[PDB]
């Protein structure tokens, strides 16, 4: 009963979207190794954190090669280490294994980067909005929208929020950009574009 | 005088051409198509199953029932016998109903891949039950008329034709030609309508381009299907209301534009798939060199 | 100072010549060509 | 120290290895097509490994299935869940009585096949890369926080450990004799251990970019190995040298697997290029090519007695060659 | 064997064990009582050229491979400038993640400046 | 059967 058994495991493995969950020390993404699993509409998600190994990251990388997104967590309020984000959030773009996989930007620590703009980049001062905060978190959205529109823009997507600490309705948007995210798969794969 | 039906020379060579223009446009589109599908092995995907069993469907539909039917409607004389008789009223018309399902099966997939994407799709075995029970009901639904065809030889007349059994007020064949409008036209169309309506509500709600083509695609295929198969039911559900107007050859003259009307519709699925697909018009430009 | 010590250690083996190691393998793979079914 | 090193190394430099196999036959063009196609993975296979029996193979998925399949008849005789679905090596135990596995859980899982788990291997930091069994109560393994370790089965804590590598390393192999190992880490270096010491004795620095494999050559005396920079090398133990290399001007990715034959005539190097190649180890001119996986082929291996070669790619399937 | 070594206002990196046009090679600091920070990138051909911020307008980045060797051309220099340069490279061709790695294999014993 | 005037179209 090996072959029977096995198959039913693949209904499984049909079942459940695969999360890669990234980030920094500063970014909070424990509150956004481990995995946590969660339903939404009748879908699970299983993200997974991974901080057993080294900080080298360019030999195990690969083993999340077919998983559905990637959720990139950045800590905007930290001035001194967002051009070492910004140097994560190329370098998972560019990666030759990370090429198809669509990347979920989450500017987490809202209220802090507010507190700090009602209290690095020279190219701040010639900004205009598409009132300072919004001016300061639509330039640190653009900051990674650049690096996402730079290239490969036609293999994956990049889809950026706004996120506080109290924030709940990250589950909500997780579900809607994997839908986004499978949705642009399924038209290219039933022969439509 | 001894016969009608007999139409002059030139009435031939339009129709001829008419008729030629579309099988083989029909022909080489779906052989072309599946060639696409089944010879680059890249292509053959659980999801191109039904494509498949859509094009093989059409290709026989064109080449057997457009080809026997022109040459029983130019004089109306049969020149096949009584068991090509029974085999082409059971397994074209079989043909016919196998596409039409298979159509109503792509749009199925369309639907669940664009409204519940999140959803995993359909096994392979089941893709290959629902082709056998597509099949099937459809040489179900075509064997009464290939059991019950007979010929008969009337002077310089040879006809093909379904003899029903006799009644009163003929209450079978009644019953079988409103079951199979109803099975053949009016199920298939509200599925595939409702289907694509609501896949076009939520693609038209850069990449907005594409979806918006998709949509017109949609809409041309339910417009153009609702079109194509409207007088081919409208003329054999005829009959029963009115039968006297089998005695003029008016009657050939609209059986022939019915025809075309009805067998017209396979050229139109490989000119969609070469209009939205890139992989399939570099399958169409590789497949002609 | 370890490394140091490692190429120290490392340093004083006995280093034959590479054309009787090239030898040794060629006579090696044409000894035992007549049983590999590759 | 290290230039004295090098001089020593010139000076045992008298003529190439292609000098030698200069004026002999040519092997000429291997045509070699799929017997077996095995098909009951979902996710990409990571790692395999060949059984002494020669017939009964294992094989690891990142779906977390390890399936011993029968090689001859395309069938399933175990399929194992695993608790951490990440693995990235497995081992199959020469007594057969036993199978292991590991990966991004740290831990070195150990199973019996008389199938239950029987031990579970814990004291390495990194991801554990490579194991391979000496006895049923001895294992090496390898893992990716820059050490290896030999590992008693029954008390399970490690017996011995090498710290030698200031990468991570990727690969091991093990000589046939058992007394000897050599490991391939991220560093652009291969290490040579002693079992019984447990100390590294040579150092070999010929590549340019992280070594993902190694293997012996049959007569324990060289071995080979694959790196990202499309080139691959041929190092004796005795020389102090890299004898051979393996490039070419079209191949400009990386190389995931490498294996040798019976007779050591032909290296079996798996490129990320969706084909592997068959090279002459002595003529360094490549003889065959194997196209058949639409993926990057991820592992090799190589029967025992050489009577086929079975590959497994990124696109779920394992494909045996003859 | 690989080996970088560095020299050094103009600081040069000699490469040496590898060929040269094949691989992106990147600047990096290392501030005393801080941790290892990106500083500058240069691709294959030298085509794209990346600074950070910080030092944007101010440095420049340039690779001889005829010579094969990295010169970073700095001037007007500040005293948040004073740290250990290092020159780094990635380690597959024709492509680069952990260049600024607490452990890095690939990279030079770097130079003092201090302004 | 019932007319030699009769088409008998199928489909």
């Amino acid at each position: 009963g090996i072959e029977k058994q096995l198959q039913k495991d693949k209904q499984v493995y049909r079942a459940t979207h695969r999360l890669l969950l990234l980030g920094a020390d500063n970014s909070g993404k424990s509150t956004i190794i481990f995995e946590t699993k969660f339903q939404v509409d009748k879908v699970n998600f299983h993200m997974f954190d991974v901080g057993g190994q080294r900080d080298e990251r360019r030999k195990w990388i690969q083993c999340f090669n077919d998983v559905t997104a990637i959720i990139f967590v950045v800590d905007s309020s930290d001035y001194n280490r967002l051009q070492e984000a910004l140097n994560d959030f190329k370098s998972i773009w560019n990666n030759r294994w990370l090429r198809t996989i669509s990347v979920i930007l989450f500017l987490n620590k809202q209220d802090l980067l507010a507190e700090k703009v009602l209290a690095y980049f020279p190219e701040f001062a010639r900004y205009t909005t598409p009132p300072r905060v919004t001016r300061a978190k639509y330039f640190i959205r653009d900051e990674f929208l650049r690096i996402s529109t730079a290239s490969g823009d036609g293999r994956h997507y990049c889809y950026p929020h706004f996120t506080c600490a109290v924030d709940t309705e990250n589950a909500r948007r997780i579900f809607n950009d994997c839908k986004d995210i499978i949705l642009q798969m399924n038209l290219r794969e039933y022969n439509l574009v | 005088e001894p016969n009608q039906f007999v139409q002059p020379a030139w009435q031939i060579v339009l129709w001829a051409a008419a008729y030629t223009v579309i099988v083989v446009t029909s022909v080489v589109g779906n052989v072309v198509v599946m060639w696409i599908i089944l010879a680059h092995k890249r292509m053959r995907t659980v999801t191109n199953y039904f494509l498949v069993n859509l094009a093989f469907a059409e290709a026989s539909m064109a080449a057997f029932n457009t080809v026997v039917n022109f040459t029983y409607a130019v004089h109306n004389e049969w020149y096949y016998g009584l068991f090509y008789c029974k085999f082409h009223n059971f397994f074209p018309i079989a043909a016919v109903f196998a596409s039409i399902y298979s159509m109503t099966a792509v749009a199925f997939d369309r639907y669940m891949a664009i409204i519940h994407p999140l959803q995993p799709r359909l096994s392979a075995t089941a893709t290959k039950v629902v082709i056998c029970v597509i099949w099937v009901l459809a040489l179900l639904l075509a064997f009464p008329q290939g059991y019950y065809s007979t010929t008969e030889t009337m002077p310089s007349r040879v006809v093909c034709m379904i003899e029903w059994p006799e009644h009163p007020n003929k209450i079978y064949e009644k019953v079988y030609h409103i079951c199979v409008t109803v099975l053949i036209y009016f199920l298939p169309l509200l599925v595939i309508g409702y289907a694509y309506t609501v896949v076009g509500i939520t693609l038209w709600a850069e990449q907005v381009s594409a979806k918006r083509k998709v949509v017109k695609m949609m809409i041309v295929v339910v417009c153009t299907f609702a079109i194509c198969w409207l007088p081919f039911h409208i003329f054999f559900l005829l009959p029963y209301i009115n039968p006297d107007l089998y005695l003029k050859k008016f009657i050939q003259q609209v059986y022939l534009a019915i025809m075309w009307l009805a067998m017209s519709s396979t050229m139109y699925n490989p000119i969609i798939y070469c209009c939205l697909n890139d992989r399939f018009r570099l399958g169409f430009k590789h497949a002609f060199r | 100072r370890k490394l140091v010590e490692q190429l120290k250690m490392e340093a004083n083996i006995d280093r034959i010549k590479v054309s009787k190691a090239a030898a040794d393998l060629m006579a090696y793979c044409e000894a035992h060509a007549k049983e590999d079914p590759l | 120290l290290k230039n004295q090193i090098r001089d020593a190394r010139k000076a045992c430099a008298d003529a190439t290895l292609s000098q030698i196999t200069n004026n002999i036959d040519p092997v000429g063009r291997i045509q070699m097509r799929t017997r077996r196609t095995l098909r009951g993975h979902l996710a990409k296979i990571y790692a395999m490994h060949w059984g002494t029996d020669s017939r009964l193979l294992v094989s690891a998925s990142q779906d977390g299935k390890l399936i011993i399949w029968d090689s001859y008849t395309t069938n399933k005789v175990h399929a194992i869940p695993l608790r951490s679905s990440w693995v990235m090596t497995c081992a199959y135990a020469p007594s057969g009585n036993y199978v292991a596995c590991g990966g991004l859980d740290n831990i070195c899982s150990i199973y019996n096949l008389k199938v239950r788990v029987s031990r579970e291997l814990a004291g390495h930091t990194g991801y554990l890369s490579c194991c391979r069994f000496l006895d049923d109560n001895q294992i090496v393994t390898s893992s990716g926080d820059t050490t290896c370790a030999l590992w008693d089965i029954e008390t399970g804590q490690q017996t011995t450990t090498f710290t030698g590598h200031t990468g991570d390393v990727m690969s091991l192999s093990l000589a046939p004799d058992t007394r000897l190992f050599v490991s391939g880490a991220c560093d652009a270096s291969a290490k040579l251990w002693d079992v019984r010491e447990g100390m590294c004795r040579q150092t070999f620095t010929g590549h340019e970019s992280d070594i993902n494999a190694i293997c012996f050559f049959p007569n324990g005396n060289a071995f080979a190995t694959g790196s990202d920079d499309a080139t691959c090398r041929l190092f004796d133990l005795r020389a102090d040298q890299e004898l051979m290399t393996y490039s070419h001007d079209n191949i400009i990715c990386g190389i995931t697997s490498v294996s040798f034959s019976k007779s050591g005539r032909l290296l079996l190097a798996g490129y990320d290029d969706f084909n592997c190649n068959v090279w002459d180890a002595l003529k360094a001119d490549r003889a065959g090519v194997l196209a058949g996986h639409d993926n990057r082929v991820s592992c090799l291996g190589v029967t025992d007695d050489g009577m086929a070669v079975a590959t497994g790619s990124w696109d779920s399937f394992l494909k045996i060659w003859n | 064997q690989v080996q970088l070594q560095e020299s050094g206002l103009r600081l040069s990196c000699a490469a040496s064990g590898f060929t040269f046009s094949n691989y992106k090679m990147n600047w990096v600091r290392q501030a005393p009582g801080k941790g290892l920070e990106w500083v500058s990138d240069i691709s294959q051909s030298g085509a794209s050229i990346s600074y950070t911020g910080s030092v944007k307008g101010r440095f420049t980045i340039s690779r001889d491979n005829a010579k094969n060797t990295l010169y970073l051309q700095m001037n007007s220099l500040k005293p948040e400038d004073t740290a250990v340069y290092y020159c780094a490279r990635c380690p597959a061709p024709f492509t680069c993640f952990d260049v600024t790695s607490t452990t890095y294999a690939y990279r030079g014993q770097g130079t003092q400046v201090t302004v | 059967r019932p007319k030699p005037q009769q088409f008998f179209g199928l489909m």
